[PDB]
């Protein structure tokens, strides 16, 4: 009778999309906001006034 | 997402010594290319005895309707095509609970404000908003409880209404927007795929049989009409709720 | 595509979300670390408001800077998830006029509050059932970097029980090494005095 | 205004794959034209005294 | 060539038609000025 799509399927063409879809990224609000040290030991001790 | 641990470093035998394990995964969807048709029939006397060329005047009347049918298959649910498995714009926003009643703030731009913050609120940006042309009465009316304006710059030069929270409004003018599902849906306009499998062709049809009838022995031509277009939402919701999504809708009061 | 090109970004955000939810909310936060995390820390010191206590939002911000004024602590930082955004270009007087935007046309403007520049947290780390905002002194929070993000592509090691070279696959093992402390003194104030505020949800 | 409608494209003997037929139509109006009138008398001795 | 005319398809029956066509009007054009009404330009004989 006809050619179906079906028949024709083997033959069909296909597209991909260049890149994924993701939602955006983003860092920690600690390390943005916050001062940092350099720690070399581990452990830091801190003397601070108390009275 | 992946996602990371804690570990202590102190002995061997502690199992918060073991570094975690993580995957990262990804799924598939497809943009699935869609036809509008439609066959305009009539008879070649009529084309004869028109002192208008009759094609002159269909043209362009079957060039909106493809955006009506288009549209109302893309922003309302109303005949889209069961391969593209997307929800609609307004119904998957409603589905998603992204969704408000007119007139349960204090005012129409309170319940603006609440719409774009469902999109805010699922880590989407609002950048377009959709409405009727009816909002501009609503836009112009707003004021404070003394009877003045706090959409306008005051009654008498003013009449601008382009745009609210300084987000422009495209209004809608093709008869697709249906006033009874949606009042307004904002969202973000990048998180929405079209494609353009194959722009409008037209065909002069004059032996074809159409419905019942042959158009050779009835004395008809036709024009045959044809446009294939996809949709799809094109968004991850990773590392969030399965149901955040890019769009709200006010719905009606 | 690059599998590790996509794998890397993902997980140098997560290693940013485990220490957020630590620093913040205290949620994972290592038993090491004997200061609260900010926003129990607040809420222990009693430098918090319930959203809703006050007029509007304004009013419970303007509390909150207060209980850090109190404490002679200067607030520096504010720390809120993106539903603020609404809230603040919802504030309306009592005839329906708006107190924050420049009228409600052509304005969006929501980068701040009482001049103070809001940090808007995106790491999906934020905890909204905790906090609508935590706002304080930057300069009384301390962090350590032991070590930088170290990253090992793994080939024979034996993981969860999976034998790489066996089985003929690869991993990528990443490690961070950091630490959060509270650096602050609270001579002659109070022992509650603490240079955060919060406000909790209604 | 016309209507259109979606169309498959699979198989020969589906009826979702059949274009569907619509019309466009026009109605007519009338613009009549109808007349303003007035008659103003004067005696020509008026016209030849004024100033 | 294509067409389906009567319960034949052309182009399956390797057939073709010749569509002719032709518009006509018929209408009197006698004036009854200064007569009666009833005046008619043509008579007519009937079979016996």
């Amino acid at each position: 009778a006809d050619i179906s799509r079906a028949d024709a399927l083997a033959l069909l063409a296909t597209q991909e999309l260049d890149s994924i879809i993701k939602p955006e990224t983003s860092g920690s609000a600690a390390l943005a906001a916050f001062r940092s040290i350099r720690m070399s030991a581990g452990t830091v001790s801190m003397p601070v006034l108390a009275a | 997402l992946p996602t990371a641990g804690w570990v202590t470093d102190d002995t061997s035998g502690a199992a918060t010594g073991t570094k975690p394990t993580s995957k990262v995964s990804w799924t598939g969807k497809n943009l699935v290319a869609e036809e509008i048709a439609v066959i305009v029939p009539v008879h070649e006397n009529t084309i004869a005895d028109s002192r208008f060329d009759i094609w002159g005047e269909v043209r362009p009347l079957v060039s909106q309707e493809f955006g009506r049918v288009l549209d109302e298959a893309v922003f309302f649910g109303v005949n889209k095509p069961a391969t593209w498995l997307d929800p609609a714009l307004v119904p998957g926003a409603i589905a998603a609970g992204n969704t408000i009643a007119d007139g349960t703030g204090i005012d129409l731009a309170d319940d603006i404000n609440e719409a774009f913050g469902f999109v805010e609120d699922d880590e989407f940006d609002v950048n377009v908003a959709f409405t009727g042309r009816f909002l501009r009465r609503r836009l112009r009316g707003l004021r404070d409880a003394d009877n003045a304006p706090i959409y306008l710059d005051g009654v008498r030069s003013d009449n601008r209404t382009a745009e609210i929270y300084g987000q422009d409004l495209m209004y809608v003018g093709n008869r697709s927007w249906d006033r009874d599902e949606a009042v307004l849906l904002a969202g973000d306009r990048s998180k929405v795929l079209l494609g353009i499998r194959e722009d409008v062709q037209v065909k002069l049809l004059t032996e074809a049989t159409i419905g019942g009838i042959n158009l050779a022995e009835k004395d008809m031509v036709a024009l045959r009409f044809k446009f294939r277009v996809a949709y799809s939402t094109a968004f991850s919701t990773a590392g969030g709720e399965v149901t955040d999504y890019p769009f709200a809708v006010i719905t009606p009061d």
